[PDB]
């Protein structure tokens, strides 16, 4: 029960293996390869969207 | 099922002419506490750009995903004082400075924890020194809240029957383990503005709620004709990290470990004037 | 509403909160020259961009005795950015031009510009038969002033500002491309110059394109208030601009 | 400063000599002491490497019958920065109204020879000037204050982006607490 | 026949009637910037013709002790027209080049020169553990003298000949793209450069791109002529020349 | 999915004749830059012959791939003057003599770099040397570019919570780790010929560009009655390699560690005359 | 995920397997054997192509 992905890597110009050992997660490495964000929580908590272009007021 | 198989770039910048239009992007009122999201494309005319540029860096996976000092102390194989013999630290960790700055900036935490420990030994200086004295060992053990508590080197709770405990030999590699997330709410808080009693009075403070147990180390059985001192370093590695409500960074010099007190400090430096840039 | 206008050229825009529509020559928008109508036989240049933008020449004081003033085109750019530097080093130009004259005062504020576009605009001299240099009707991006009484110095044109120094009367400049300026409505006028003249190209220090006139016509008064006079600006900006026939530096 | 809270606040006059400078800084979010400690600045100070652009956005407080125009912009890296309007007109910058809106926003292009700039900044890795010039003036009518104030806001747009972990320099300690 | 060449850019041509093919880079030639390499935001300028055209720089005089010459680019060209002007008024800049050298002699004359553009030539000082300034390597279009002794004076680079004032064997410099001037069998020659450096754009005041030698391998030899010498001509011309970063000048 | 599968001789010789035609393949000209491409098929009459040579070991990738010394120091477990407990060294490639000349046959290089630690302890010559002290331990710390910098071996600073950090026993395999390109080009640039200064003034030379941090070493708490010596070693070694634009090698001798000055040398050596082939 | 692959050996007269356990690709081992390779870069840098046969000039 092994787990294929990719490696970090360059651009322009690449798979490793995983196996889990023990029996508790907490034992698993750290899983780094999450690149998911989303900064309008702070940016925007505003009620009514505001569109750029038009006034703001 | 013998195998199973399982990135993301910053925003390109478009092309953009001459404009004239009744459209204002650049004007807005901050007044609503929302920050623009204007774009070097809506000000001046641009060229077509392709950025392969990465924020896999600024995670605060890989942020706080780094091993640092947490607590340092020294213990001696012999001594006349009995309580020199040993360490009895309360965990906390809020005592080295700059692991402390890096946990601040978020006021709710969740994540696993990976401990490590440095051992270090080095003989005492006095007139004589000449011995033999095999491999050292050392014992560490941890004790939950409530559990009893170790008196003396040689007390009968040194022999851990449902305490976690592990037994390291000078010469290898660091000792190690995991821990998952122990905590009694659904996160560990950073801050605590509120008291202990309900009348509000008592303890004040992230205190209050700092009831993570003891660790215990000794030197197993060594008791050398001459003193030996040894020091052990902990250092804390948080995986599987989540984390809630950022606020600013600390800017005042810390003084208390377990408490927020301070001095007034000036905003940020000087210069000659609003106009110097030399 | 339509009392807020932005102009991008360039890397630089205008923005102007309260203003009336734009002005467009004779109906007619800058464009570059065509095959079927050039005359000359090598390839120009267009340094769009690096032409095109605006340039605010520098500011006059409005006083309540002021009568008014003048700029001559394009050789007041003469020597502003690389637009200079490309009239220098060429021998035919074209391009049209957006001008835009801001000045704002607060609400107890009263006053009425008059801006105004003059193509050939030619003046005649202060003394009647008698030649003057150019220096007393063009030097730079400084501004001229008009003057109330009759002038009486042979080194410089007639300024009498009823005569508007062209022999004809002050009040019937209105069928030039215009706009007005009134204290009451308005704080800016933008005007879009087409490229006028009887050829296709034409050097830019032998020849005056247009001339730029703002006049006065009801003085400026308040009362009671810590603001002494109201600075007038003007900004140009180069459109379309291609030049032809390169040479040494004049 | 004797009042520290005077730091964030410009000051504006009425009857300014003409074209002159209201204010001037270096382009050095993670080493001059402008930006050193402001919210942006503390992240950049735990890396070694930045790139993309930046807003600065300024508000005008001061009375509603206020008004005037203000020039700000932004000069690349040169020999030696800009010392009068004429000078700062030429490269990036936008005339800014105050009317209804009372702020704008100034985005600063990320022009650099380099994909990253370091945040330890020297002469080779220069970023350029931030500098604001009258327009036209600050006219107020009859009973309003004859001084005003603005203030300056800092960010990073949606390119913006960071390498290389440190640690940070602004705190230390000498004993265990 | 390949024996005659001829090359236009802008408003300027070259043309050679006795010369050997044109070597271009490490093959590639050059070319303007693509979107997804380019980091850089605002809207580049591209004024071509104005900018990409034959620059003549001045002349040298080969006399049968000259030991060679080194220019460096793109600083020579700091003060030639329009390039020069973008050059000062913009931050970041790019471009290749074509460097043709002209040098003619008669049937009776023999001698052979080596041209090569060597890129990121750094030098070292006349005495070691010795700062120098900007002013020993590189002062406009005017040539540098190499030096058959070894250099002496601290204000000074090294000048030895034979270690190309970069610690290494002359005879070596073969690597980087070249060409010959045989006067048996040639008068020009012609290297086509592509821009080559660790970034996609760099300012063109602080940074030499690479530098250009001529270096004189057999020395020249003639006898009973009334001709005392050949004189050499340099000239060079920028290729897809984009500036961005537009500023106050320096 | 459980597996997933994945040689270049060089030219052989073919079999030539008598010749006797207008072709002369010998004759060239090299006043055009171009290096000629006969082969000795095309000037006297050869067999056929099958090469199997290859040219996998001259490659950038071998020629480069051997972990080389860049930097060795001394520091001493207990002394009296502070600054010589520890070794602070602002990392840089152009130190030792054989790996500076390798690297600067390439104008820029891009690859990853693996780096090795090795150390040793020695106990220093004395009037009295009998004493007995357990393992040692050491503690390597890499500092980026504007971070704090510690000032004697006990400082706060030791206690990274950022910094990576690696702590090594003696009696084990020597240190090791990888780090990535971490550059602020797009590749490394052995050469600069400019200037830091817009104004072409200041430092000159790659200096400028020389800004990869510090790399700090100590004992974690080691301090003998009597002194201990240790030394350090770094080994460099890239992997996964690109260069570009290569130059002739070097051929005076290096006399500085960041410039390129020299003294003018002889070409080669001489003999006796022009004929001598003794 | 394993890869297989051939390693070098003789001429005239042979698998090796891999595994990647790490996330980052800078961790890979060297990858030492591309052999690909092409000197006219160098050696022809002309414009116009010269025939061997044909004379220079
Ligand atoms: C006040 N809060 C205290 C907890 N702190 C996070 C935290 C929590 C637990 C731990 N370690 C728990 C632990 C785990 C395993 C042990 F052996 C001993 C321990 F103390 C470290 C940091 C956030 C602030
Ligand atoms: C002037 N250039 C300096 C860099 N040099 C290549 C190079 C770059 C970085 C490094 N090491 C970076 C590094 C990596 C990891 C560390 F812990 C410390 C470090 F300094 C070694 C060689 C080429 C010449």
């Amino acid at each position: 029960g092994a787990q294929v992905s990719t490696q970090k890597t360059g651009a322009h110009e690449i798979h490793y293996t995983n196996i889990n050992y023990y029996k508790d997660a907490a034992s698993n490495s750290a899983n780094r390869q999450d690149f998911t964000q989303d900064p309008s929580k702070f940016t925007e908590p505003v009620k009514d969207v505001m569109i750029k272009s038009l006034p703001a007021l | 099922g013998d195998v199973e198989e399982a990135v993301v770039h910053v925003a390109d910048t478009m092309r953009s002419g001459p404009s004239n239009s009744a459209s204002v992007p650049a004007l807005t009122a901050v007044e609503t506490g929302h920050t623009s999201q204007v774009t070097p494309s809506d000000t001046m005319q641009t060229r077509h750009v392709k950025n392969y540029h990465s924020r896999s860096e600024s995670t605060v996976e890989n942020f706080l995903g780094r091993s640092a000092c947490v607590y340092m102390e020294e213990y001696k194989t012999t001594d006349n004082d009995v309580n020199k013999k040993f360490v009895a630290w309360p965990i906390n960790t809020k005592q080295m400075v700059q692991m402390r700055r890096k946990l601040e900036m978020f006021t709710y935490l969740r994540f696993d924890m990976e401990v490590t420990f440095v051992i270090t030994s080095r003989q005492d200086p006095g007139t004589t020194l000449a011995q033999d004295m095999p491999v050292l060992t050392h014992q560490i053990m941890y004790v939950p809240p409530g559990g009893p508590i170790p008196a003396k080197v040689d007390d009968y709770a040194w022999q851990t029957s449902t305490n976690p405990s592990i037994f390291w030999t000078e010469g290898n590699a660091p000792a190690r383990m995991s821990i998952p997330f122990i905590s009694i709410g659904n996160a560990y808080s950073n801050f605590y503005d509120g008291w202990s009693n309900f009348d509000q009075r008592g303890s004040y403070g992230y205190n209050t709620l700092n009831n993570l147990g003891h660790i215990y180390v000794r030197h197993v059985s060594g008791s050398s004709p001459h003193p030996i001192t040894s020091t052990i370093r902990v250092y804390f590695k948080p995986k599987h990290t989540r984390a809630w409500v950022p606020r600013p960074p600390r800017l005042c010099q810390y003084k208390k470990a377990f408490s927020v007190d301070f001095t007034p400090t000036p905003i940020t430096d000087t210069r000659k004037d609003i106009n110097t840039v030399t | 509403s339509d009392r807020v206008r932005s102009i991008t050229l360039g890397n630089s825009t205008i923005t102007t909160q309260e203003c009336a529509n734009v002005v467009v020559g004779y109906g007619r928008w800058p464009t570059y020259l065509r095959d079927d109508e050039a005359t000359a036989e090598d390839q120009p240049t267009q340094p769009d961009v690096a032409t095109c933008r605006f340039y605010t020449l520098d500011s006059i004081k409005w006083e309540k005795g002021s009568v008014g003033w003048w700029w001559k085109f394009p050789e007041a750019l003469s020597d502003m950015g690389l637009f200079g530097q490309n009239m220098q080093y060429h021998y035919l130009g074209r391009a049209g031009y957006t001008i835009h004259v801001q000045c704002n005062a607060s609400k107890f504020h009263q006053g009425c510009l008059l801006v105004v576009c003059v193509p050939e605009a030619e003046m005649g001299g202060a003394v009647v038969g008698q030649a003057f240099s150019a220096t007393a009707m063009a030097n730079g991006d400084k501004a001229y002033e008009f003057t109330s009484a009759t002038q009486s110095d042979q080194t410089k044109v007639q300024t009498a500002i009823h005569n508007a120094g062209m022999g004809v009367g002050v009040g019937n400049l209105t069928i030039y491309p215009h706009q007005w300026i009134n204290l009451r409505t308005n704080n800016s006028a933008t005007i879009v110059m087409p490229y006028i003249n009887s050829v296709p190209m034409d050097n830019m220090f032998r020849h005056y394109n247009f001339t730029l006139m703002v006049i006065p016509f009801v003085k400026l008064d308040y009362a009671d208030t810590a603001s002494t006079y109201v600075p007038i600006t003007v900004t140009v900006a180069p459109m379309c601009a291609e030049y032809n026939g390169l040479r040494l530096a004049q | 400063t004797t009042d520290q809270m005077e730091m964030f606040r410009i000051p504006v006059t009425i009857n300014a000599p003409l074209q002159q400078q209201v204010f001037g800084l270096r382009l050095q979010p993670g080493l001059d002491s402008v930006f050193k400690h402001t919210l942006l600045g503390e992240i950049l100070n735990y890396y070694a490497h930045w790139s993309g652009s930046m807003k600065l956005t300024f508000v005008f407080c001061g009375s509603a019958m206020a008004t005037g125009k203000f020039l700000i912009a932004y000069s690349p890296p040169g020999a030696n920065p800009p010392k009068t309007r004429k000078d700062a007109m030429l490269g990036t910058h936008i005339i800014w109204d105050i009317g209804l809106q009372s702020s704008c926003v100034l985005c600063v292009p990320w022009i650099s020879q380099t994909h990253y700039r370091l945040v330890q900044q020297d002469e080779y890795t220069s970023a350029g000037y931030v500098t604001c010039w009258y327009q036209t003036g600050m006219i107020v009518p009859p009973g309003t204050p004859n001084s005003s104030s603005i203030m300056c806001f800092a960010s990073a747009c949606n390119d913006f982006s960071v390498r290389m972990l440190r640690d940070t320099p602004f705190i230390s300690q000498d004993n265990k607490l």
